[PDB]
């Protein structure tokens, strides 16, 4: 093959220029032999691998292999015209949030989380806001530069806003679970109706969350967004870090 | 002493003294004090099982039944057992009475405490013979299969399904897996109940029911037999139910589980007085049981800086060590963990790491000792990865330590897969047999950096613990000494769930496994 | 989503549950590191079939060179029941394997006796397969367990090596020949031949060919038993004549005279 | 001495003697014998280079000329001699008229030799003059950059083209390779002579020749410059020409190359008359150059048992140490070398890997000792290999290893690739940064495994030594001490191309190098 690198027809690279050693690694649900390291010699052949070599197989069980592969690839990739997909956007590491807080932020984002209304159902405000998080993803008061205050299951809308005005809290989470007879919705229209009597609607985020709710109706209620049974700490970080950079909103510390 | 670290036994010696008054301290407050779950344990030992019409575990009804319409200050043993003596019904249909509303616990007429405690003692008696006999059970395996000497390779195993993890849990014995623990589902530590009967489902794992323990402890039976050597089986205790969890791993005759005192409260916000309330009654179960206790000193390094926090996993070691003690745990049954969680790139890190791991195995002579792998510089690099596990086994062969937490070249990216399983276990089994016997041959400089680190992290453990004991346990749980975590006093989960001891209160499960066997 | 149930006719990889085909790649491209880097990476690996190929990791091995790791979800299957097993393994034996076949098959240590006979000087080739460093990694003949190497020289006439392999009673006998001028290499070997059948000992041992210039079908117009071209290492001979030697009863030198 | 393996110094002493004595012996022959590569090679310190017509390099055809026609044991330095007193040329011009027919140094009129002393003595001065001020700008150049203390990471790069040889070199210096080794073409040890010009094609690796050390040392000075730090090159000098290629790397400033003495005898099956002649004046120039002479050790494992020969590498160690320290060459230029070949199926086999590489550093504690990876035992599983090769990197930086041959997880399926190169370079360094100070803190229990390993394969080493001293190293060699292979003392290749010294014979280097500075 011609060793002359083309950008055009960008190839993988072993020890020498535009070849294609590339290395796969994967289990076959087949008892180990002859007829598996064929198995996946065919497979791998179909992938692109012009002289799939088996390089190691073993059995993992009675009906499970191990195969690790060597082969020279066909295919290449257009690098000249590729395109940078700007669009790719994903939730922060935790030390890459507290990084952003500490550079565009002085303070510590103040956030003050708590179930309101007559609602018992507290394990989703405690998967975000605890330090053990959820499935791995460690919540906010395990971030550096957050303070987080988790007020409980039954907190009257009077006493949460009470409470967000003492702490001086930079944002506000909602966990609303039962809507029987739609009462999650009416008391996230009080808690937005209280807030802005109190003249202090601005100045916080006001995010919403629960198993039933959406953006949308996050939205159509008055909510600085809301987060479905999908979500985890990180996206919320993410995000209240992100909206109250962008909104420079201050935080009611600053309120007396 | 012996001792490859040189170690100041009189700064050991102060240490442990200011460890075991913390805990007398805070014993002075658990003694005083009983919560819901303990009162539900109390129930499901009784015999009490199932769940209503609307799927609430039937000890959870009854003692919710005793709480809002009675005193629940007497115990429910003593509900119970008034109850069986004028009704004469077992105690099991006298829950189902009770969730049906046929019978009214606080309503019948009150016996003498006497013939209560009579009435219920046989009961007691059956149980507490069942756990003894499940240990024995237990004993009889490890002595005909003739358990290793080395480390025990402890695996993971989370499909969510408990038909699914049965096979990966035979799969993975078959690889080499000593030890095999079924991740809880998430966040079930805040769960103030424990679902009924087998689960198919779960995020992050399967459930802690008593119905999955029989099922897994069952299959893994069938692989123990075929491979002729015991293999253990592991699940957590922690929050909100830990002495009804503890019960159910006594009586489905679990060989671990993790029972750290102060993780719901750090990690999980439980609430701090009844937390330490129930994790003795868990204990006092789980050490009668015969079962070894892990404790989650992990999670203090974890996001954190592991070279200037070691200090705060030995005080937090020490302080578990004596509330198992209090509890009447031997120490041949506490599984003090540690983590090999320090910072890849620093300069004689390795060392550090080694002079910590050789520190806790020397001040705890006698502990199954759990040891974890890296988990926060782990990246995408799978060979690195690879790497730094095989520098964790390394660790771990050389310092005695006797359970070993396998780490996955691919824990920063995904579960491990099977493939990735295999890999581990063939690594800790090339690097144990490489060095069987390399403990006993190296010794290490006198005055030297190994030496200097244990007796510096020592001396901090120290400070630390002679300060908490000044401040109190609640204070300084308050203050952040721990995981700079603070938690005011009264505030978290589970507040509401405890209740002060009435001079009447009885409960003879702790007589039973305190002072029996 | 998909499937969980085993198809033995649609066979995917197994990364944690069945059927989802979860594979690891790992490559270099031989482009600068950066976002434009992944975004290549990842195409190529939707080439290769991939359904959502997340790249895990990216480092740059110099200032043109990035090297990757890739995990993704398989789309293609392989029919396993389809499979058909060919004999075309014709895998060269290793040292070991070489080792066992002849313990197992023979109660004797294969005498191999090597020159380069006539005038031709040239030994580097028959050195590269005698000699136990080898050629390129493979070790010799010499270095197995169970042959008895005897490199004679460089420039030995036919009649000394036909009397060095009676006196050691040679299982196989190995002559270079490089040199090709006027054809010197035919008449040399034909004269070795014509040798050997005077003696009467052309059977009971086998006789192998080897150079640039030699190819099997030359090798076996003289009457050898094979011969061996530029292309050829250690391992091939040794399997070749330990296969030989069984496939066809050869009674070594030892015997004669 | 101070040693942590408890060593029986005597037992080293009388192993000391016994290959002394052996060196001694075999030094009684070399001193009255010469080979037509030395001749050769005094040819080109004068001067003579080129090839003629034909492709034969001069030196070739001026050594052959004047054995064919002329007596060779008179040296060739006195026919070049002659002939510039005859003719008036320089020693390049008589070559070439040598080359063209045009003149016979043998039919000229024999002069005076100590006119022809004279007349040889300034072109000798110069080119010692030169390779001194090459050997005092490496040191320039170490002294500007300074010497890392820990182990020179060791790579080898090939691709038979020189020109691609020097990218691959400076990408491999980029990455942190110390030590830079290209391959040399394979079987060039059996060559009679050493091509000219640069090569642009070449099998299994890149021919040596004057042209290649020249390209590549000026590559890797550009890089040197470039990251700030000395990167040393590397080559071989065994078989049939190592006077030569001595000679040429000494010219173009190589700062290491593999010197072994007995490599050519057991695994080339060149004679031993010649290798041991050629060897002396190798070692005398690479000696004399200051350059760091590799040994080829690691030859003896492989494909061995390991475990059983031990003590084999041990006394062929102590036999070249013997052996340079005749030709003048410093301690400090003997790089030892030997290789983490035992079984990783083995219990306690890295014990015994420690042992034995502790017990060399020991024995020459001032040696830059060359540690080699596994191969024998690596397989197709490059996670397993990874694995293998961490803990041979944790060997080299706990045995205090200067040179560190890096091995690679795909070692056994093929040549590295570049990302295998550099995988294995972050985790050589990842482990020496983690490990930096381990040597010094670690000492091993008196009467352990590692100490008792190490006494009894120093026992054997002695024993196998003074067995080689009693029979002589000829006979030894002839009866397979070594490597189990039996070599006669007539046979092997080049055996023709020994020629006893006459009594006027005459060679200005070997005094100007042995006794100079
Ligand atoms: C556990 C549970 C309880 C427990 C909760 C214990 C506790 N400590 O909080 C208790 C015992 C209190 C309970 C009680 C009741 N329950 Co209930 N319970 C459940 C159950 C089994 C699981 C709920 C749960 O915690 N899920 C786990 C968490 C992690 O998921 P999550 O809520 O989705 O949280 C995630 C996201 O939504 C998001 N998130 C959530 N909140 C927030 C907040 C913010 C700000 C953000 C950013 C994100 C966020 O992130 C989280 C992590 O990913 C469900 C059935 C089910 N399996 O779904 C019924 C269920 C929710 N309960 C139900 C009912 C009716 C009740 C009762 C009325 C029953 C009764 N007979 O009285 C009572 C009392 C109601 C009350 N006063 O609240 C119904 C509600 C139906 C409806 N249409 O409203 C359900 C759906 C059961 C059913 N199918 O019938 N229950
Ligand atoms: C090195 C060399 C020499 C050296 C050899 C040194 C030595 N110790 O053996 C010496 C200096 C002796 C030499 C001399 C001559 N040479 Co010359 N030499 C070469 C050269 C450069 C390399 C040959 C070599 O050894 N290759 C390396 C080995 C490993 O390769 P190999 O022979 O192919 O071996 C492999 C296989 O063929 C096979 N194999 C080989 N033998 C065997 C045996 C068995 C039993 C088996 C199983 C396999 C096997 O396996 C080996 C490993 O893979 C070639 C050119 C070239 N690069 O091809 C010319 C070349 C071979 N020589 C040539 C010639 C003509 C000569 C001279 C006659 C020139 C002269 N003016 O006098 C002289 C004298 C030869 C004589 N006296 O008979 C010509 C031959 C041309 C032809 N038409 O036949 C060549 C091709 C150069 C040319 N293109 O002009 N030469
Ligand atoms: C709301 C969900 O929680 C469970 N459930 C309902 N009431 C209770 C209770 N008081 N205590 C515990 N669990 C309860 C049932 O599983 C129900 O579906
Ligand atoms: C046969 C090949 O070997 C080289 N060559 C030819 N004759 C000799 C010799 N006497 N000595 C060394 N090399 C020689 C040339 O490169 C030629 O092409």
């Amino acid at each position: 093959y011609d060793t002359t690198l083309d950008l055009t027809r960008v190839k993988p690279y072993g020890d020498t220029m535009n070849d294609g050693k590339v290395q796969l690694s994967f289990t076959l649900p087949v008892p180990d032999g002859a007829k598996a390291v064929e198995a996946a010699k065919q497979l791998a052949k179909k992938m692109g691998l012009e002289n799939p070599m088996v390089v190691y197989h073993a059995p993992l069980d009675k009906n499970f292999t191990f195969f690790i592969i060597y082969g020279s690839l066909i295919h290449t990739v257009d690098y000249t015209s590729i395109q940078v997909q700007e669009l790719e956007i994903k939730a922060m590491s935790m030390e890459e949030t507290n990084e952003y807080i500490k550079k565009h932020i002085g303070r510590k984002v103040v956030v003050v989380g708590a179930t309101t209304g007559t609602d018992a159902h507290t394990v989703g405000l405690d998967a975000i806001m605890n330090m053990k998080g959820y499935a791995g993803h460690y919540g906010l008061e395990r971030y550096e530069m957050i303070e987080a205050y988790n007020l409980g299951s039954q907190v009257p809308n009077e006493e949460f806003v009470k409470k967000a005005i003492e702490v001086g809290a930079d944002a506000l989470l909602v966990s609303q679970t039962v809507t029987q007879k739609d009462a999650h919705i009416k008391n996230l229209t009080h808690l937005v109706e209280l807030l802005e009597a109190e003249g202090i609607r601005d100045k916080v985020l006001l995010i919403c969350g629960g198993p039933r709710i959406t953006h949308e109706l996050a939205k159509e209620l008055g909510y600085d967004a809301g987060f479905g049974p999908g979500t985890f700490a990180d996206h919320v970080a993410t995000f209240i870090v992100t909206e109250m950079v962008k909104r420079k909103i201050p935080g009611l510390k600053g309120y007396k | 002493r012996e001792s490859k670290l040189n170690l100041d036994w009189e700064l050991v010696d102060k240490a442990r003294e200011a460890a075991r008054n913390i805990v007398k301290d805070t014993q002075k407050f658990i003694d005083a004090h009983t919560t819901v779950s303990v009162e539900r344990t109390v129930c499901r030992l009784l015999g009490i099982d199932g769940v209503n019409d609307l799927g609430v575990p039937l000890p959870n009804v009854v003692v919710d039944h005793i709480k809002s319409k009675g005193n629940l200050s007497l115990g429910a043993a003593t509900y119970i057992g008034n109850a069986m003596i004028y009704t004469g019904l077992s105690p099991q249909e006298i829950a189902e009475r009770v969730a049906k509303g046929e019978l009214d616990l606080t309503s019948i007429p009150m016996a003498d405490l006497f013939e209560i405690k009579l009435a219920v003692q046989d009961i007691a008696i059956k149980t507490v013979e069942k756990i003894r006999e499940n240990r024995r059970k237990r004993e009889e395996f490890l002595k005909k299969y003739g358990d290793k000497e080395g480390p025990l390779l402890y695996v993971i195993v989370a499909t969510g399904n408990i038909y699914e993890d049965v096979v990966q849990a035979q799969a993975a014995a078959r690889q080499g897996a000593d030890v095999i623990a079924v991740i809880r589902a998430t966040a079930q530590s805040l769960l103030d109940y424990v679902p009924y009967g087998p689960t198919t489902e779960g995020f992050g794992g399967t459930y802690a029911t008593q119905e999955n323990f029989r099922i897994m402890r069952k299959a893994l039976d069938e692989v123990s037999e075929e491979l002729g050597r015991y293999i253990r089986l592991c699940n957590y205790a922690s929050g909100l139910c830990m002495p009804e969890i503890a019960a159910m791993g006594a009586l489905e005759r679990l060989d671990v589980m993790l029972n750290d005192a102060l993780y719901g409260i750090l990690f999980r916000d439980i609430n701090m007085k009844r937390t330490m309330v129930d994790q003795f009654f868990s204990r006092v179960i789980n050490g009668f049981a015969g079962i070894i206790i892990n404790t989650g000193e992990d999670n203090y390094l974890t996001t954190a800086d592991a070279y200037e926090k070691a200090h705060t996993v030995l005080a937090s070691q020490l302080i578990n060590e004596q509330f198992a003690l209090i509890a009447g745990i031997p120490e041949e049954q506490m599984g003090l963990g540690h983590a090999f969680e320090m910072n890849p790139d620093l300069r004689n890190g390795f060392l550090y790491e080694l002079a910590q791991a050789q520190m806790v195995r020397e001040i705890f002579p006698k502990a199954p000792l759990k040891y974890m792998p890296p988990t926060k510089y782990m990246t995408g690099n799978i060979f690195k990865g690879h790497v730094q596990d095989a520098m964790f086994n390394v660790v771990t062969i050389m310092t005695k330590q006797r359970i070993h937490l396998l780490g996955m070249l691919t824990e920063a990216i995904h579960t491990p897969f099977m493939s990735d399983r295999a890999l581990s276990i063939e690594s800790a089994k090339y690097i144990f047999n490489n060095m069987a016997d390399i403990a006993d041959e190296i010794y290490f400089k006198e005055g030297g950096i190994i030496q200097r680190r244990a007796n510096e992290v020592l001396k901090k453990a120290y400070e630390l613990l002679k300060e908490i004991e000044q401040e109190g346990l609640f204070k300084a749980l308050e203050q952040g000494k721990f995981a700079d975590i603070k938690r005011p006093i009264d505030g978290g989960k589970g507040l509401e769930g405890v209740v002060e001891k009435d001079p009447n209160y009885f409960n003879p499960f702790i007589d039973l496994m305190l002072r029996g066997d």
